[PDB]
């Protein structure tokens, strides 16, 4: 089934006033359609007219709220700008919300044009099929070239609005990479080992008994969680086991020397790294941590690559090595 | 109407900031500034009434950041299929136009 009817009414129903009768009038154009029984007939001609006027509706809204977005996007930027990350609990909170809402009304353009075509599609058939015409083809070749089908510069919009909000409402990078390399468990589990752990790779103890790893997690957190802990709560842990990681490196003389001159990116690499083999492990890549340290970028990674770690975890292993190769996040 | 892009609205600002801001520059010396095709004084009255309504002077919220993180996510997953969905429907009419092709030649 498509229920396109049901979900254009629905979407119609979820927008302000001013979007009131701008959608396709497919319910009217569906009873038009039982009175068409030049070369063309009054008839023909008049539900024609209709559908010039459905396009003539759509070109005209659609380029209209692309100057509102292009105007909207400008002083968004420029607040976001001028503000410079010294924004108030308070106010980072009003421009985040002012952006999200912003992206949702770009996309509802988008879905507007994607339902409002559909919906043509559904028509024109309907038509050919009561007229023994064959203008569908013709007819959504002229559609496929108008603004409202093509979506115009929309997609260059969306894309800054997402530029703006993966600086303003960033995403914790090295939890994501990690929850992906090592994994995310919110309920008490065993390692390799014979010792209980929680979230990412978190050691509580080295007990046999459970209700000393429980104790541990209590105190951790500071609740009665009874096990099982939330995402937040695994990641505010995570970034605690992160910062210990981050002052033992920069207590290290083996490691600290070649973190300092890595930029964030690859500085979460090697945490990676650490947190897999431990800092006297990483520490021993003295030839390989050279080549990073001398931003080498590419000798490193041929030379990381014929470690015995590359073939113990390969995936992993060839997803750090990107990292310190590209210096982006574009392997996760 | 007039397609507007980012970098013809730019030069808009300019033009007008250059004549003291919204509140006094006139649709007349916008035009003269930007000497752009196709734009008419229709346009910039248009174009200068919604950039002056743009610019209008006047739990937890760790719960409200959390819900803006799945509202950008939602967003961000049904404009991908959008974008989809635009590949399918030209893919639809490129197949009915051979469709047609071949039952006209049988
Ligand atoms: O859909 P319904 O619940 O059955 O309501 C219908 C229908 O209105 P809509 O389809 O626009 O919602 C029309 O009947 P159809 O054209 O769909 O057959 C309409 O106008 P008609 O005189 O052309 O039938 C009719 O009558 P009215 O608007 O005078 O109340 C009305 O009510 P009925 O349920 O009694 O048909
Ligand atoms: O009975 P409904 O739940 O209201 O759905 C019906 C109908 O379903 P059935 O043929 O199974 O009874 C068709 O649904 P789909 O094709 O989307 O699966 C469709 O009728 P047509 O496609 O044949 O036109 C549609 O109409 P619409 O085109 O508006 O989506 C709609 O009928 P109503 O919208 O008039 O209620």
């Amino acid at each position: 089934s498509m229920k396109f009817g049901k979900s254009l009414s629905s979407q119609i129903v979820e927008t302000l006033p001013e979007w009131r009768d701008k959608f396709l009038s497919y319910k009217d154009l569906k009873k038009r359609l039982k009175l068409i029984g030049a070369a063309m007939t009054p008839e023909e001609a008049g539900f024609m007219r209709l559908l010039e006027a459905e396009l003539d509706k759509f070109n005209s809204f659609f380029v209209e709220k692309e100057e509102e977005y292009i105007i909207r996007q400008k002083e968004l930027q420029d607040r976001v700008a001028r503000a410079a990350g010294r924004e108030s609990k308070e106010e980072l909170m009003r421009v985040r919300k002012e952006i999200v809402d912003f992206h949702g009304e770009m996309v509802l353009l988008e879905n507007y044009s994607a339902l409002n075509y559909t919906g043509l599609v559904k028509i024109l058939k309907k038509y050919d099929k009561r007229t023994g015409a064959l203008i569908r083809l013709p007819f959504i070749q002229k559609v496929l070239q108008q603004p409202f089908f093509t979506t115009d510069l929309l997609y260059k919009l969306v894309k800054q609005c997402e530029a703006m909000l993966d600086q303003l409402l960033p995403s914790n990078e090295i939890f994501e990479m990690l929850r992906i390399d090592e994994g995310l468990r919110l309920k008490i589990y065993k390692d390799t080992e014979g010792y209980y752990t929680i979230g990412i790779g978190h050691l509580l103890t080295k007990s046999p008994s459970l209700n000393a790893a429980k104790s541990e997690l209590d105190k951790a957190i500071g609740r009665n969680t009874n096990g099982v802990i939330t995402k937040d709560e695994a990641e505010k842990l995570f970034n605690q086991d992160v910062d210990a990681a981050v002052r033992g490196i920069l207590r290290n003389a083996k490691l600290k020397p070649v973190y300092d001159s890595l930029d964030a990116v690859r500085r979460a690499a090697l945490i990676n790294m650490v947190f897999q083999m431990g800092e006297t492990g990483v520490a021993g890549f003295t030839n390989s941590l050279r080549m990073l340290q001398q931003k080498r970028w590419d000798e490193a990674a041929v030379n990381l690559a014929k470690s015995r770690w590359y073939n113990q975890t390969p995936n992993r292993a060839k997803r750090v090595i990107t990292t310190f190769r590209t210096g982006t996040w574009d392997a996760y | 109407r007039m397609r507007w892009t980012p970098e013809l609205h730019e030069r808009f600002v300019d033009a007008m900031n250059l004549l003291g801001g919204s509140e006094k520059a006139t649709p007349k010396g916008v035009m003269k500034l930007m000497k752009a095709d196709n734009l008419t004084i229709y346009h910039v009255k248009s174009h200068m009434q919604k950039y002056r309504t743009a610019r209008y002077r006047p739990g937890g919220n760790f719960d409200l950041t959390e819900a803006l993180r799945m509202q950008l996510e939602l967003q961000k997953r049904l404009h991908e299929q959008l974008e989809i969905q635009r590949s399918l429907q030209l893919r639809i009419e490129e197949q009915g136009k051979c469709l047609q092709m071949m039952l006209e030649q049988q």
